[PDB]
């Protein structure tokens, strides 16, 4: 997260870290056994780490659970990043409580101008590389469709939206992929891609989760 | 680029 602030421990209890001997993507706990992340984060041997704040120190509220299954959307396209969503089943259910909790799926898509919270352990520098220890948060508006398509001509599908600032200076960055964009207590987006991080007129692009609510429900129902 | 570590550009 570039231009964000330290969230505070336990303040984003649905945020997970995907770990393979290092943090490589975030995700969101949507119920005690399932996490939503980005399809481009897929890899074998994922350990899901719940209740984290400092990802380098065991501080107390952590739960490390191996992924049992990673269901990448069958129409994910790695070139266009269309349908960039993956469900992860946990080997074992999480212990839900204060410090660890699920986030609700939306029943409706969000309007332009809605304020959202984006969080993650990604890079905090636009030109450089500085990875935080602790979770970083950032408030950002969903931008209009026309501004999103003007920023990325030919590249925005129905399953995407842009959020952030056209002035630059505040954005999600590498390491934040697969994490949550929460608006009004509902998961509306998944961190997916962009041209760099926090660049002028190149806002972050996000997977539009309201287009996937039936897919998520039916898949979870089947596995 | 995707925002994964490492990025996929
Ligand atoms: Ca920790």
């Amino acid at each position: 997260i570039v231009g964000g602030y330290t969230c505070g421990a336990n303040t984003v209890p649905y945020q997970v870290s995907l770990n393979s001997g290092y943090h490589f993507c975030g995700g969101s706990l949507i119920n005690s056994q399932w996490v939503v992340s980005a399809a481009h984060c897929y890899k074998s041997g994922i350990q899901v780490r719940l209740g984290e704040d400092n990802i380098n120190v065991v501080e107390g509220n952590e739960q490390f659970i191996s992924a049992s299954k990673s269901i990448v959307h069958p129409s994910y396209n790695s070139n266009t990043l269309n349908n960039d969503i993956m469900l992860i089943k946990l080997k074992s259910a999480a212990s839900l409580n204060s410090r660890v909790a699920s986030i609700s799926l939306p029943t409706s898509c969000a309007s332009a101008g809605t304020q959202c919270l984006i969080s993650g352990w990604g890079n905090t520098k636009s030109s450089g590389t500085s990875y935080p220890d602790v979770l970083k948060c950032l408030k950002a508006p969903i931008l209009s469709d026309s501004s999103c398509k003007s920023a990325y001509p030919g590249q925005i599908t129905s399953n995407m939206f842009c959020a952030g600032y056209l002035e630059g200076g505040k954005d999600s960055c590498q390491g934040d992929s697969g994490g949550p964009v929460v608006c009004s207590g509902k998961l509306q987006g998944i961190v997916s891609w962009g041209s760099g991080c926090a660049q002028k007129n190149k806002p972050g692009v996000y997977t539009k989760v309201c287009n996937y609510v039936s897919w998520i429900k039916q898949t979870i129902a089947s596995n | 680029c995707t925002k994964s570590i490492p990025p996929e550009c």
